[PDB]
Protein backbone atom coordinates (compact mmCIF):
# COMPACT_ATOMS: atom_id res chain seq x y z
CA UNK A 1 0.00 0.00 0.00
CA UNK A 2 1.06 3.50 -0.69
CA UNK A 3 3.14 5.30 2.02
CA UNK A 4 0.29 7.76 2.53
CA UNK A 5 -1.64 5.01 4.14
CA UNK A 6 0.91 3.78 6.23
CA UNK A 7 1.62 7.68 7.42
CA UNK A 8 -2.13 7.85 7.98
CA UNK A 9 -1.66 5.39 10.71
CA UNK A 10 1.52 5.48 12.56
CA UNK A 11 0.53 8.46 14.85
CA UNK B 1 -22.10 18.03 12.44
CA UNK B 2 -22.59 19.02 15.84
CA UNK B 3 -20.02 21.56 16.02
CA UNK B 4 -20.81 25.36 16.63
CA UNK B 5 -19.59 27.80 14.13
CA UNK B 6 -16.77 29.21 16.89
CA UNK B 7 -16.21 25.16 17.95
CA UNK B 8 -15.28 24.73 14.00
CA UNK B 9 -13.35 27.88 13.75
CA UNK B 10 -11.14 26.85 17.26
CA UNK B 11 -10.84 23.49 16.04
CA UNK B 12 -9.13 24.65 13.08
CA UNK B 13 -7.24 27.34 14.25
CA UNK B 14 -5.71 24.62 16.80
CA UNK B 15 -5.02 21.74 14.34
CA UNK B 16 -2.63 24.87 12.49
CA UNK B 17 0.89 23.00 11.36
CA UNK B 18 4.24 25.11 12.27
CA UNK B 19 6.16 27.15 9.75
CA UNK B 20 8.91 25.31 8.97
CA UNK B 21 12.90 26.03 8.29
CA UNK B 22 14.12 25.30 4.80
CA UNK B 23 17.77 23.78 4.35
CA UNK B 24 19.01 27.26 3.12
CA UNK B 25 22.82 27.16 3.21
CA UNK B 26 24.07 30.82 2.21
CA UNK B 27 27.70 29.87 1.40
CA UNK B 28 26.71 28.57 -1.55
CA UNK B 29 25.04 30.73 -4.90
CA UNK B 30 21.58 28.92 -6.23
CA UNK B 31 21.39 26.05 -8.95
CA UNK B 32 18.51 25.23 -10.72
CA UNK B 33 19.15 21.88 -8.53
CA UNK B 34 19.87 23.08 -5.27
CA UNK B 35 16.81 25.33 -5.10
CA UNK B 36 14.53 22.75 -6.59
CA UNK B 37 16.60 20.50 -3.82
CA UNK B 38 15.80 23.20 -0.71
CA UNK B 39 11.60 23.67 -2.40
CA UNK B 40 11.34 19.46 -2.12
CA UNK B 41 13.31 19.30 0.96
CA UNK B 42 10.89 22.12 2.59
CA UNK B 43 7.24 20.03 1.17
CA UNK B 44 8.26 16.96 2.30
CA UNK B 45 8.89 17.44 5.68
CA UNK B 46 5.22 19.97 5.23
CA UNK B 47 3.80 17.03 4.25
CA UNK B 48 4.48 15.18 7.95
CA UNK B 49 2.65 18.01 9.22
CA UNK B 50 0.12 18.42 6.57
CA UNK B 51 -1.29 14.67 7.27
CA UNK B 52 -1.78 15.15 10.76
CA UNK B 53 -3.51 18.35 10.38
CA UNK B 54 -5.55 17.09 8.12
CA UNK B 55 -6.52 13.91 10.67
CA UNK B 56 -7.58 17.16 13.04
CA UNK B 57 -9.99 18.19 10.44
CA UNK B 58 -13.70 17.65 11.50
CA UNK B 59 -15.01 14.89 9.82
CA UNK B 60 -11.62 13.90 8.16
CA UNK B 61 -11.15 10.61 10.04
CA UNK B 62 -14.76 9.28 9.96
CA UNK B 63 -13.43 8.77 6.24
CA UNK B 64 -11.81 4.92 5.51
CA UNK B 65 -8.33 5.04 4.74
CA UNK B 66 -8.40 5.05 1.03
CA UNK B 67 -10.65 8.18 0.72
CA UNK B 68 -8.53 10.27 3.24
CA UNK B 69 -5.57 9.21 1.10
CA UNK B 70 -7.55 10.12 -2.13
CA UNK B 71 -8.50 13.35 -0.60
CA UNK B 72 -4.87 14.12 0.32
CA UNK B 73 -3.21 13.06 -2.76
CA UNK B 74 -5.86 15.33 -4.78
CA UNK B 75 -5.40 18.13 -2.70
CA UNK B 76 -1.50 18.53 -0.89
CA UNK B 77 0.16 21.22 -3.49
CA UNK B 78 -3.11 23.07 -3.35
CA UNK B 79 -2.88 23.15 0.18
CA UNK B 80 1.19 24.05 0.47
CA UNK B 81 0.24 27.00 -2.08
CA UNK B 82 -2.34 28.50 -0.07
CA UNK B 83 -0.15 28.26 3.05
CA UNK B 84 2.57 29.51 1.11
CA UNK B 85 0.38 32.31 -0.41
CA UNK B 86 -0.96 33.29 3.44
CA UNK B 87 2.83 33.45 4.66
CA UNK B 88 3.66 35.81 2.26
CA UNK B 89 0.64 38.59 2.47
CA UNK B 90 2.77 40.95 4.75
CA UNK B 91 5.83 40.38 2.03
CA UNK B 92 4.69 42.26 -1.36
CA UNK B 93 6.69 41.09 -3.96
CA UNK B 94 8.32 38.29 -2.74
CA UNK B 95 7.39 34.02 -1.44
CA UNK B 96 8.12 33.61 2.03
CA UNK B 97 8.56 29.52 1.41
CA UNK B 98 10.59 29.58 4.94
CA UNK B 99 11.72 32.34 6.81
CA UNK B 100 15.39 31.65 5.91
CA UNK B 101 13.85 31.40 2.53
CA UNK B 102 12.26 34.43 1.43
CA UNK B 103 12.66 34.56 -2.47
CA UNK B 104 11.24 37.44 -5.01
CA UNK B 105 10.46 36.37 -8.72
CA UNK B 106 13.64 36.77 -10.28
CA UNK B 107 15.40 33.83 -7.89
CA UNK B 108 12.63 31.67 -9.41
CA UNK B 109 14.39 32.31 -12.87
CA UNK B 110 17.00 30.25 -11.34
CA UNK B 111 14.86 27.01 -12.34
CA UNK B 112 13.66 26.56 -16.08
CA UNK B 113 9.56 27.17 -16.09
CA UNK B 114 9.50 28.05 -12.61
CA UNK B 115 8.90 31.70 -12.40
CA UNK B 116 5.71 32.15 -14.31
CA UNK B 117 3.94 30.04 -11.17
CA UNK B 118 6.41 32.38 -8.86
CA UNK B 119 4.02 34.92 -10.70
CA UNK B 120 0.86 33.25 -10.02
CA UNK B 121 1.47 32.51 -6.38
CA UNK B 122 2.48 36.35 -5.98
CA UNK B 123 -0.61 37.78 -7.84
CA UNK B 124 -2.93 35.37 -5.63
CA UNK B 125 -0.70 36.88 -2.52
CA UNK B 126 -1.62 40.10 -4.11
CA UNK B 127 -5.64 39.50 -3.87
CA UNK B 128 -5.17 38.11 -0.68
CA UNK B 129 -4.13 41.47 0.64
CA UNK B 130 -6.72 43.38 -1.52
CA UNK B 131 -9.31 41.33 0.18
CA UNK B 132 -7.67 41.85 4.07
CA UNK B 133 -8.10 37.59 4.09
CA UNK B 134 -8.43 37.19 8.02
CA UNK B 135 -7.10 34.02 9.80
CA UNK B 136 -10.15 32.55 10.32
CA UNK B 137 -10.91 32.75 7.06
CA UNK B 138 -7.91 31.21 5.45
CA UNK B 139 -7.88 28.03 8.05
CA UNK B 140 -11.88 27.74 6.28
CA UNK B 141 -10.74 28.46 3.16
CA UNK B 142 -7.59 25.28 3.07
CA UNK B 143 -9.87 23.02 5.03
CA UNK B 144 -12.38 23.13 2.02
CA UNK B 145 -9.60 22.60 -0.12
CA UNK B 146 -9.15 19.36 1.26
CA UNK B 147 -12.45 17.81 1.57
CA UNK B 148 -13.57 19.49 -1.63
CA UNK B 149 -10.44 19.17 -4.31
CA UNK B 150 -10.86 15.43 -4.53
CA UNK B 151 -14.87 14.69 -3.53
CA UNK B 152 -16.20 14.02 -7.30
CA UNK B 153 -13.45 11.56 -7.77
CA UNK B 154 -23.27 13.26 1.91
CA UNK B 155 -20.77 13.29 5.26
CA UNK B 156 -18.18 15.17 3.39
CA UNK B 157 -21.05 17.47 2.14
CA UNK B 158 -22.44 17.74 5.35
CA UNK B 159 -18.76 18.91 6.47
CA UNK B 160 -18.70 21.30 3.61
CA UNK B 161 -21.47 22.80 4.43
CA UNK B 162 -20.92 23.32 8.07
CA UNK B 163 -17.57 25.00 6.80
CA UNK B 164 -20.07 27.76 4.92
CA UNK B 165 -22.01 28.41 7.61
CA UNK B 166 -18.59 28.84 9.36
CA UNK B 167 -17.16 31.41 6.92
CA UNK B 168 -20.77 33.13 6.75
CA UNK B 169 -20.60 33.43 10.93
CA UNK B 170 -16.97 35.32 10.90
CA UNK B 171 -18.31 37.56 8.04
CA UNK B 172 -21.52 38.80 10.00
CA UNK B 173 -19.35 39.08 13.42
CA UNK B 174 -17.06 41.09 11.93
CA UNK B 175 -19.98 43.20 10.62
CA UNK B 176 -20.40 42.67 7.29
CA UNK B 177 -23.43 43.52 5.61
CA UNK B 178 -26.11 40.85 4.76
CA UNK B 179 -25.17 41.28 1.00
CA UNK B 180 -21.68 41.89 1.58
CA UNK B 181 -21.33 38.42 3.33
CA UNK B 182 -22.48 36.82 0.30
CA UNK B 183 -20.21 38.24 -2.13
CA UNK B 184 -17.44 38.21 -0.04
CA UNK B 185 -18.10 34.33 0.09
CA UNK B 186 -18.10 34.29 -3.38
CA UNK B 187 -15.11 36.39 -3.96
CA UNK B 188 -12.81 33.92 -1.44
CA UNK B 189 -14.59 30.55 -3.25
CA UNK B 190 -13.61 31.70 -6.36
CA UNK B 191 -9.30 31.94 -5.21
CA UNK B 192 -10.10 28.37 -5.27
CA UNK B 193 -10.54 28.21 -9.34
CA UNK B 194 -7.08 29.99 -8.89
CA UNK B 195 -5.46 27.66 -6.37
CA UNK B 196 -6.29 24.46 -8.47
CA UNK B 197 -5.10 25.88 -11.62
CA UNK B 198 -1.76 26.98 -9.61
CA UNK B 199 -1.45 23.55 -8.24
CA UNK B 200 -1.54 21.88 -11.70
CA UNK B 201 0.75 23.56 -13.09
CA UNK B 202 2.99 23.44 -10.13
CA UNK B 203 2.36 19.39 -10.80
CA UNK B 204 3.58 19.75 -14.18
CA UNK B 205 6.94 21.53 -13.13
CA UNK B 206 7.81 19.10 -10.91
CA UNK B 207 6.85 15.95 -12.99
CA UNK B 208 9.50 18.15 -15.40
CA UNK B 209 11.90 18.19 -12.79
CA UNK B 210 11.56 14.12 -12.15
CA UNK B 211 11.63 13.29 -15.74
CA UNK B 212 14.54 15.20 -15.94
CA UNK B 213 16.60 14.16 -13.32
CA UNK B 214 17.39 17.47 -11.73
CA UNK B 215 16.37 17.17 -8.24
CA UNK B 216 15.74 13.26 -5.91
CA UNK B 217 12.32 12.94 -4.68
CA UNK B 218 11.24 11.34 -1.29
CA UNK B 219 9.32 8.34 -2.14
CA UNK B 220 6.16 10.24 -0.23
CA UNK B 221 6.88 12.81 -3.00
CA UNK B 222 7.27 10.29 -5.77
CA UNK B 223 4.30 8.75 -5.24
CA UNK B 224 1.83 12.00 -4.38
CA UNK B 225 3.34 13.25 -7.96
CA UNK B 226 2.18 9.78 -8.85
CA UNK B 227 -1.38 10.10 -8.15
CA UNK B 228 -1.81 12.72 -10.52
CA UNK C 1 -24.11 46.60 -16.90
CA UNK C 2 -23.68 47.31 -13.33
CA UNK C 3 -27.59 48.51 -13.66
CA UNK C 4 -28.96 45.52 -14.32
CA UNK C 5 -31.45 44.03 -11.81
CA UNK C 6 -31.35 40.55 -10.91
CA UNK C 7 -34.14 39.53 -13.21
CA UNK C 8 -32.50 41.77 -16.34
CA UNK C 9 -29.05 39.83 -15.78
CA UNK C 10 -30.86 36.49 -16.00
CA UNK C 11 -32.24 37.78 -19.27
CA UNK C 12 -29.42 38.68 -20.79
CA UNK C 13 -27.41 35.54 -20.42
CA UNK C 14 -30.47 33.75 -21.28
CA UNK C 15 -30.82 35.64 -24.44
CA UNK C 16 -26.92 35.31 -24.87
CA UNK C 17 -26.87 31.37 -24.83
CA UNK C 18 -25.00 29.76 -27.90
CA UNK C 19 -26.98 27.52 -30.44
CA UNK C 20 -26.39 23.63 -29.83
CA UNK C 21 -24.23 21.96 -33.10
CA UNK C 22 -24.41 19.05 -34.92
CA UNK C 23 -21.70 16.60 -35.13
CA UNK C 24 -11.02 4.90 -34.13
CA UNK C 25 -8.97 7.15 -32.40
CA UNK C 26 -8.30 9.65 -34.91
CA UNK C 27 -11.71 9.87 -36.21
CA UNK C 28 -12.94 10.68 -32.46
CA UNK C 29 -10.71 13.02 -32.00
CA UNK C 30 -11.33 15.00 -35.28
CA UNK C 31 -15.49 15.10 -34.45
CA UNK C 32 -14.70 16.46 -31.22
CA UNK C 33 -12.24 19.26 -32.17
CA UNK C 34 -13.72 19.87 -35.08
CA UNK C 35 -17.24 19.94 -33.10
CA UNK C 36 -15.11 22.53 -30.46
CA UNK C 37 -13.49 24.78 -33.12
CA UNK C 38 -16.88 25.14 -34.69
CA UNK C 39 -18.60 26.29 -30.88
CA UNK C 40 -15.53 28.59 -30.51
CA UNK C 41 -17.02 30.98 -33.23
CA UNK C 42 -20.04 30.90 -31.20
CA UNK C 43 -18.65 31.05 -27.93
CA UNK C 44 -16.74 34.55 -28.84
CA UNK C 45 -20.10 35.70 -29.70
CA UNK C 46 -21.83 35.15 -26.56
CA UNK C 47 -18.71 35.97 -24.71
CA UNK C 48 -19.56 39.63 -26.28
CA UNK C 49 -22.97 39.42 -24.88
CA UNK C 50 -21.96 38.97 -21.37
CA UNK C 51 -22.54 42.19 -19.08
CA UNK C 52 -19.64 44.55 -18.52
CA UNK C 53 -17.48 42.01 -21.04
CA UNK C 54 -17.43 45.04 -24.43
CA UNK C 55 -16.45 46.95 -21.93
CA UNK C 56 -12.99 45.65 -21.21
CA UNK C 57 -10.28 46.33 -23.59
CA UNK C 58 -9.35 44.06 -26.60
CA UNK C 59 -6.43 43.04 -24.83
CA UNK C 60 -8.12 41.63 -21.61
CA UNK C 61 -11.17 40.17 -24.07
CA UNK C 62 -8.45 37.96 -25.29
CA UNK C 63 -6.77 36.96 -22.27
CA UNK C 64 -10.29 36.17 -20.42
CA UNK C 65 -11.30 34.14 -23.65
CA UNK C 66 -7.44 32.14 -23.81
CA UNK C 67 -7.81 31.51 -20.32
CA UNK C 68 -11.53 29.84 -19.86
CA UNK C 69 -12.11 28.34 -23.93
CA UNK C 70 -12.09 24.85 -22.50
CA UNK C 71 -13.66 24.88 -19.26
CA UNK C 72 -16.45 26.75 -20.90
CA UNK C 73 -17.00 24.54 -23.49
CA UNK C 74 -16.58 21.51 -20.91
CA UNK C 75 -19.29 23.50 -18.25
CA UNK C 76 -21.65 23.40 -21.75
CA UNK C 77 -20.89 19.75 -22.38
CA UNK C 78 -21.58 19.27 -18.72
CA UNK C 79 -24.64 21.02 -18.64
CA UNK C 80 -26.09 19.51 -22.05
CA UNK C 81 -25.18 15.54 -20.58
CA UNK C 82 -27.42 16.41 -16.84
CA UNK C 83 -30.54 14.43 -17.90
CA UNK C 84 -28.31 11.82 -19.84
CA UNK C 85 -27.02 9.37 -16.70
CA UNK C 86 -23.41 7.77 -17.57
CA UNK C 87 -23.35 9.45 -20.97
CA UNK C 88 -21.77 13.01 -22.56
CA UNK C 89 -24.02 14.66 -25.04
CA UNK C 90 -21.10 16.08 -27.41
CA UNK C 91 -24.12 16.72 -29.96
CA UNK C 92 -27.44 15.61 -30.43
CA UNK C 93 -26.13 12.97 -32.81
CA UNK C 94 -22.99 12.57 -30.91
CA UNK C 95 -23.84 10.95 -27.09
CA UNK C 96 -21.14 8.99 -26.57
CA UNK C 97 -21.32 6.35 -23.07
CA UNK C 98 -18.23 6.32 -20.70
CA UNK C 99 -16.75 3.26 -22.47
CA UNK C 100 -15.54 5.04 -25.50
CA UNK C 101 -13.51 7.46 -24.09
CA UNK C 102 -11.30 4.74 -24.23
CA UNK C 103 -11.20 4.94 -27.59
CA UNK C 104 -8.60 7.56 -27.33
CA UNK C 105 -5.30 7.32 -25.51
CA UNK C 106 -5.89 8.79 -21.76
CA UNK C 107 -9.54 10.31 -22.75
CA UNK C 108 -11.44 7.76 -20.38
CA UNK C 109 -9.77 9.35 -17.47
CA UNK C 110 -11.19 12.94 -18.63
CA UNK C 111 -14.07 11.20 -19.25
CA UNK C 112 -14.46 9.82 -16.27
CA UNK C 113 -14.33 13.60 -14.21
CA UNK C 114 -16.80 15.27 -16.64
CA UNK C 115 -19.48 12.53 -16.24
CA UNK C 116 -18.82 12.96 -12.24
CA UNK C 117 -19.78 16.27 -12.15
CA UNK C 118 -22.60 16.02 -14.37
CA UNK C 119 -23.67 13.85 -11.99
CA UNK C 120 -22.86 16.17 -9.33
CA UNK C 121 -24.90 18.72 -11.25
CA UNK C 122 -28.10 16.12 -11.08
CA UNK C 123 -27.92 15.33 -7.29
CA UNK C 124 -27.86 19.43 -6.96
CA UNK C 125 -30.67 19.73 -9.31
CA UNK C 126 -29.00 22.65 -11.30
CA UNK C 127 -31.54 25.17 -12.58
CA UNK C 128 -30.61 26.64 -16.41
CA UNK C 129 -30.82 30.17 -14.50
CA UNK C 130 -27.75 29.03 -12.15
CA UNK C 131 -26.12 27.37 -15.24
CA UNK C 132 -25.73 30.38 -16.95
CA UNK C 133 -24.58 32.42 -14.12
CA UNK C 134 -21.69 30.36 -13.53
CA UNK C 135 -20.56 30.00 -17.05
CA UNK C 136 -20.51 34.14 -17.40
CA UNK C 137 -18.18 33.56 -13.96
CA UNK C 138 -16.33 31.68 -15.59
CA UNK C 139 -15.84 33.62 -18.14
CA UNK C 140 -15.05 36.73 -16.37
CA UNK C 141 -13.03 34.64 -13.25
CA UNK C 142 -10.55 32.75 -14.52
CA UNK C 143 -7.90 35.27 -15.88
CA UNK C 144 -9.03 37.68 -14.06
CA UNK C 145 -5.88 37.69 -11.82
CA UNK C 146 -3.48 37.57 -14.44
CA UNK C 147 -12.40 46.67 -10.45
CA UNK C 148 -14.67 47.15 -12.84
CA UNK C 149 -14.65 43.67 -13.80
CA UNK C 150 -14.76 42.15 -9.70
CA UNK C 151 -18.02 44.66 -10.04
CA UNK C 152 -19.39 42.57 -12.25
CA UNK C 153 -18.63 39.68 -10.64
CA UNK C 154 -20.20 40.58 -7.51
CA UNK C 155 -23.48 41.45 -9.21
CA UNK C 156 -23.32 37.93 -10.83
CA UNK C 157 -23.45 36.55 -7.43
CA UNK C 158 -25.92 39.17 -6.32
CA UNK C 159 -28.34 37.41 -9.42
CA UNK C 160 -27.46 33.74 -8.14
CA UNK C 161 -28.87 34.86 -4.77
CA UNK C 162 -31.70 36.37 -6.17
CA UNK C 163 -32.97 32.99 -8.12
CA UNK C 164 -32.33 31.31 -5.23
CA UNK C 165 -34.81 33.62 -2.51
CA UNK C 166 -36.92 33.11 -5.51
CA UNK C 167 -36.97 30.11 -5.61
CA UNK C 168 -37.60 29.85 -1.86
CA UNK C 169 -34.41 29.05 -0.09
CA UNK C 170 -33.81 30.16 3.57
CA UNK C 171 -30.94 32.49 3.93
CA UNK C 172 -28.63 29.96 5.48
CA UNK C 173 -30.02 27.44 2.22
CA UNK C 174 -28.71 30.25 -0.18
CA UNK C 175 -25.03 30.77 1.45
CA UNK C 176 -24.74 27.25 1.49
CA UNK C 177 -26.01 26.35 -2.33
CA UNK C 178 -24.14 29.26 -3.75
CA UNK C 179 -20.82 27.40 -1.76
CA UNK C 180 -21.80 24.36 -3.34
CA UNK C 181 -22.18 26.08 -6.71
CA UNK C 182 -18.85 27.71 -7.07
CA UNK C 183 -16.68 24.67 -5.44
CA UNK C 184 -17.57 23.18 -8.75
CA UNK C 185 -15.63 25.86 -10.48
CA UNK C 186 -12.31 24.00 -8.97
CA UNK C 187 -13.56 20.81 -10.77
CA UNK C 188 -13.76 22.68 -14.02
CA UNK C 189 -10.52 24.48 -14.03
CA UNK C 190 -8.91 21.24 -12.75
CA UNK C 191 -11.10 19.40 -16.01
CA UNK C 192 -9.98 21.83 -18.27
CA UNK C 193 -6.25 21.76 -17.10
CA UNK C 194 -6.37 17.77 -17.91
CA UNK C 195 -8.06 18.53 -21.06
CA UNK C 196 -5.63 20.56 -22.17
CA UNK C 197 -2.79 18.92 -21.38
CA UNK C 198 -4.47 15.77 -23.15
CA UNK C 199 -4.81 18.03 -26.21
CA UNK C 200 -1.57 19.13 -26.63
CA UNK C 201 -0.32 15.35 -26.55
CA UNK C 202 -2.37 14.73 -29.23
CA UNK C 203 -0.92 17.43 -30.99
CA UNK C 204 2.04 16.45 -30.64
CA UNK C 205 1.57 12.96 -32.04
CA UNK C 206 -0.08 14.22 -34.96
CA UNK C 207 -3.37 12.43 -34.52
CA UNK C 208 -5.51 15.19 -36.03
CA UNK C 209 -5.50 17.62 -37.64
CA UNK C 210 -6.11 20.84 -35.48
CA UNK C 211 -7.75 24.22 -37.08
CA UNK C 212 -5.76 27.46 -36.64
CA UNK C 213 -8.41 29.05 -33.99
CA UNK C 214 -7.62 25.92 -32.01
CA UNK C 215 -3.90 25.51 -32.27
CA UNK C 216 -3.76 29.60 -30.90
CA UNK C 217 -6.00 28.73 -28.37
CA UNK C 218 -3.90 25.66 -26.76
CA UNK C 219 -0.68 27.87 -27.51
CA UNK C 220 -1.89 30.11 -25.27
CA UNK C 221 -1.37 28.26 -22.53
CA UNK C 222 2.09 27.38 -23.45
CA UNK D 1 -4.66 35.87 -33.69
CA UNK D 2 -7.67 34.84 -35.34
CA UNK D 3 -9.53 35.39 -31.97
CA UNK D 4 -8.89 39.07 -32.32
CA UNK D 5 -10.60 39.40 -35.01
CA UNK D 6 -13.13 37.06 -34.17
CA UNK D 7 -13.92 39.64 -31.00
CA UNK D 8 -13.78 42.78 -33.41
CA UNK D 9 -15.96 41.53 -36.22
CA UNK D 10 -18.40 40.03 -33.81
C1 LIG E 1 6.27 21.97 -6.76
C2 LIG E 1 7.34 23.00 -6.69
C3 LIG E 1 8.28 22.66 -5.53
C4 LIG E 1 7.56 22.71 -4.19
C5 LIG E 1 7.01 24.12 -3.99
C6 LIG E 1 6.55 24.41 -2.60
C7 LIG E 1 7.23 23.91 -1.52
C8 LIG E 1 6.80 24.20 -0.25
C9 LIG E 1 5.69 24.98 0.00
O1 LIG E 1 5.32 25.20 1.26
C10 LIG E 1 4.98 25.50 -1.04
C11 LIG E 1 5.35 25.24 -2.34
C12 LIG E 1 4.57 25.81 -3.50
C13 LIG E 1 5.31 25.72 -4.81
C14 LIG E 1 5.97 24.39 -5.05
C15 LIG E 1 6.71 24.33 -6.39
C16 LIG E 1 6.01 24.70 -7.68
C17 LIG E 1 6.83 24.08 -8.77
C18 LIG E 1 7.89 23.22 -8.10
O2 LIG E 1 8.18 22.07 -8.84
C1 LIG F 1 -9.99 18.81 -25.79
C2 LIG F 1 -10.67 17.48 -26.02
C3 LIG F 1 -11.38 17.49 -27.37
C4 LIG F 1 -12.55 18.45 -27.35
C5 LIG F 1 -13.53 18.10 -26.25
C6 LIG F 1 -14.79 18.88 -26.31
C7 LIG F 1 -15.35 19.24 -27.51
C8 LIG F 1 -16.52 19.94 -27.57
C9 LIG F 1 -17.19 20.33 -26.44
O1 LIG F 1 -18.33 21.00 -26.58
C10 LIG F 1 -16.68 19.97 -25.21
C11 LIG F 1 -15.50 19.28 -25.08
C12 LIG F 1 -14.95 18.91 -23.72
C13 LIG F 1 -13.82 17.90 -23.81
C14 LIG F 1 -12.83 18.19 -24.91
C15 LIG F 1 -11.69 17.18 -24.95
C16 LIG F 1 -10.89 16.91 -23.71
C17 LIG F 1 -9.65 16.24 -24.23
C18 LIG F 1 -9.65 16.40 -25.75
O2 LIG F 1 -8.36 16.69 -26.19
Amino acid sequence: HKILHKLLQDS
Amino acid sequence: LSLTADQMVSALLDAEPPILYSEYDPTRPFSEASMMGLLTNLADRELVHMINWAKRVPGFVDLTLHDQVHLLECAWLEILMIGLVWRSMEHPGKLLFAPNLLLDRNQGKCVEGMVEIFDMLLATSSRFRMMNLQGEEFVCLKSIILLNSGVYTDHIHRVLDKITDTLIHLMAKAGLTLQQQHQRLAQLLLILSHIRHMSNKGMEHLYSMKCKNVVPLSDLLLEMLDAH
